[PDB]
């Protein structure tokens, strides 16, 4: 918004808005540039985003053309998970119902994550990720 | 960094070194004064290499004293310490301000305020050692420090680092 | 009723608090903006303005 982008430099329309506002994929927070760089420039500590608790790391960051936390969270970890899962057993031999049925569950467990759950299944998606490298490596 | 570099030097002589074989004394001259000690330009001088094909060129009079002056280049190695550069070292002193790590010739000082805030000073132990959550640094121990700055003083360099950041510490 | 009539509803002039004060009578809006800070104040005065065309030029550089 245009009101909020960081909570020391929420309006800097008037002060000639040069500056990127950077969020990082552990807070989902907007920090302009002069603050965050100080940021991680002192520490990998906890911005103070309306009380934010969780630790801004060093880089790691990336530019936003915003669309909502919430898709923008479901094609991270959609795109992720698309990649932990690879195309095994995808297209080895053209069946069409199998392959939507392995689909359907790659798509409910990219639902889970982004949902959370109880963080039970998540975990247990997790040992899915590992599984899947495994099988990968070898 | 350990670098290699062609350094120049002005040695005098005494109007007592004129002999034939002086061309010696320059090259004993070029060692005493170049190997061991230090220049706020070019960092720590190492060794020098190269010394058969030692240049010359030509000796001039300076007017009074009547001592001579000669111009010298060579190849020399040289170790020139530089900022935001990871290096590994040892401790020698400790201090509560922090511990001095000792990286080559070079002994670089960690302030306890760029340490992350598990890592606590020790003074009942002996020596006085910086104990943390998992790591405990000690005189003998090895320690990867991170240089953020550097100081290049004439003949006098000194540095400044820190092992807040990832991936440092004890080694 | 001077001190009640808050905020511009009656201004006058503090000279001194012992000579009966010689008071003042007009109206504009809020006048109290007490709540400036101090330091914002003083802030406000050490700004040494660009005198003649350099102000402009100053400004348009920064986009204003
Ligand atoms: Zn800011
Ligand atoms: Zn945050």
């Amino acid at each position: 918004e245009n009101k909020d982008m960081c909570p020391i430099c929420k309006t800097d329309r008037y002060l000639s808005p040069d500056v990127k506002f950077l969020v990082n994929p552990e807070c989902y927070h907007r920090i302009c540039e002069s603050c965050v760089d100080r940021i991680f420039s002192l520490g990998p500590a906890q911005c103070p985003y309306k009380g934010c608790d969780k630790i801004l790391r060093k880089n790691k960051f990336k530019t936003q053309i915003f669309d909502d936390v919430e898709v923008e969270k479901e094609v991270d970890i959609r795109k992720r998970v698309f990649n932990v899962f690879n195309k095994t057993i995808d297209d080895f031999n053209g069946d069409l119902v199998e392959y939507n049925k392995y689909l359907e569950e790659v798509e409910d467990i990219i639902y889970k994550l982004d949902h959370g759950i109880d963080v039970a299944k998540t975990e247990e998606k997790l040992r899915t990720y590992e599984e899947l490298n495994k099988q990968l490596i070898m | 960094m350990f670098f290699i570099k062609d350094l120049s030097l002005n040695i005098t002589l005494h109007p007592s070194f004129f002999g034939p074989r002086m061309k010696q004394y320059l090259k004993t001259k070029l060692l005493e004064e170049v190997e061991g000690s230090c220049t706020g330009k070019f960092g720590y001088i190492l060794c020098v290499l190269d010394y058969d094909n030692i240049d010359i060129q030509r000796g001039r009079i300076l007017p009074t004293d009547g001592s001579a002056e000669f111009n010298v280049k060579y190849r020399a190695v040289v170790f020139k310490p530089f900022k935001g550069e990871v290096v590994d070292g040892t401790v020698v002193s400790c201090s509560q301000h922090g511990f001095e790590v000792q990286v080559g010739p070079m002994k670089v000082f960690v302030t306890k305020h760029l340490m992350p805030q598990d890592l606590t000073f020790n003074a009942g132990s002996n020596p006085p050692s910086y104990q943390s959550s998992e790591d405990v640094i000690t005189i003998k121990s090895r320690i990867r420090v991170k240089i953020e700055g550097c100081i290049s003083q004439v003949s006098s360099i000194h540095a400044i680092g820190s092992i807040k950041e990832d991936y440092l510490g004890a080694i | 009723t001077i001190n009640q009539l808050e905020e511009d509803s009656k201004i006058l002039v503090l000279r001194t608090k012992k000579d009966k004060t010689p008071r003042y009578v007009w109206y504009n809006s809020g006048g109290n903006l007490k709540c400036i800070d101090e330091e914002f104040v003083k802030m406000w005065e050490n700004v040494q303005l660009p005198q003649f065309a350099e102000l402009p030029r100053k400004l348009q550089d920064l986009g204003l």
